[PDB]
């Protein structure tokens, strides 16, 4: 109901893709689940953007469409893959596991 | 199948918080050659060896080695281009089965001379296939 | 259907804004409607944490959430308000109007 | 109320898009009125609620006065000669860019200065200021 950091545990072999990634089998990517309402609060760093179509949307919702509980941080992981057929190893795979969630 | 160097750097580093890469992307490299071993006189075993480098050029090698299997000699490694001498050394005794070489300083010149398959020789005075192991730092 | 640049024409009076907000009168913010399904268009900026949510929400719906249309590009606009009393004009109010829209 | 001079900067630099402000931030700021002008020579009194954020750079500021004289302006800290200049234009700006600038790092205060003309439309206050977060 609120936009809030769900855990979400993951695992590759579900996926397929442990063509490519070696190691690890799995890791806890989170996910952000909720959504915004109007008034939308400081700690889930809001846009300028995202105030206004919250406003909008709760006089109207046809003039402009609801704010998304969406990632705003994301911390990187150590990984082991092959690039090309490279066995490359990548200390800090940005972009991965979700440290802070968000609306947008 | 995934090298064991490549294996143990992946664990030792979440393992120790204390230590951490020398560069986010470390890269294996495999040989090529896996049929020769000519011995000739006083001892002096050779074998060659064959890689395909790939360097993106927008990175920074901070450190590249070369990892090679032994069981008291003198190794000497060098680049065909007749022979170009990368780095020579020395090992002791019979027991230490892996050793490492830095050839950094190679590896920088073949990233301006451009992507190639490069070919070494060693000189001594599944299988453990000798692997090559390049530390890049992106600059994007 | 697809996250795209919707249009989304704001003006200040209609949300009472105009009590601070002197100027402009009202902007074109757009807005990003659609949703995001996998895989995953490059037009959308995608992330890592992104790309991997869509492959769960594919195969188990229940496990994970689906990607969302959010803005991803924010660019600036000169407005002049009332900052607690203050009249401030800031020629680069930034976060106002989106310029692109992505999945996150 | 809207300032005038707030709304003709906003229409010069929507209108023309060639040009943009010294700095971001544009504040206005309102005289204390006291009633007084005695003449001899004429001066009058000024007093400004200035609240600069520390983590910003005040690029320039100039006082705006509506009107050969001789206008210089003090500060009352004894008191502080700021700008002494020269002179029918109905107002006139005088840079006290270093008067905020000190004034930045007292916090909110409330500053009084005096003005010497030796010979509505109150007077106000501008600081350009950009941020630096
Ligand atoms: C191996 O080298 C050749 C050129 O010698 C190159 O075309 C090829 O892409 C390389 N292998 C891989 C996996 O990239
Ligand atoms: C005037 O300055 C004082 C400084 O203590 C401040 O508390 C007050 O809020 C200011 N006035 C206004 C209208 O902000």
């Amino acid at each position: 109901n609120y936009c809030k950091r769900t855990p979400l545990y993951i695992d590759f072999k579900e996926i397929g893709w442990d063509s490519w990634i070696i190691a690890p089998p799995g890791y806890e990517a989170y996910e952000c689940r909720g959504v915004c309402n109007y008034p939308l609060a400081e700690h889930l760093t809001p846009t300028k953007h995202a105030i206004i179509q919250a406003l909008v949307h709760l006089k109207n919702s046809q003039k402009a469409s609801k704010a998304c509980c969406v990632p705003t941080k994301l911390e990187p992981i150590s990984i082991l893959y092959l690039d090309k057929g490279v066995v490359t190893y990548k200390f800090k795979y940005e972009g991965m596991a979700v440290s802070e969630c968000g609306c947008r | 199948d995934p090298p064991e160097y490549m294996l143990e750097l992946y664990n030792k580093f979440a393992t120790d918080r204390t230590s951490m890469p020398s560069a986010n992307i470390i890269r294996s490299f495999k040989n090529e050659d896996l049929f020769s071993q000519p011995v000739s006189f006083n001892g002096l075993r050779k074998y060659p060896l064959l890689f395909n480098v790939s360097i993106p050029h927008h990175e920074e090698v901070i450190m590249a080695e070369l990892r090679l299997y032994t069981l008291d000699r003198k190794i000497t490694i060098f680049e065909v281009l007749n022979m170009l001498v990368l780095v020579s050394g020395e090992i002791y005794g019979t027991n230490s089965e892996w050793e490492t070489f830095d050839v950094t300083d190679a590896i920088r010149r073949w990233q301006k001379s451009g992507s190639s398959t490069h070919q070494l020789e060693v000189h001594i005075e599944n299988k453990h296939n000798p692997l090559l192991i390049v530390f890049s730092d992106d600059q994007s």
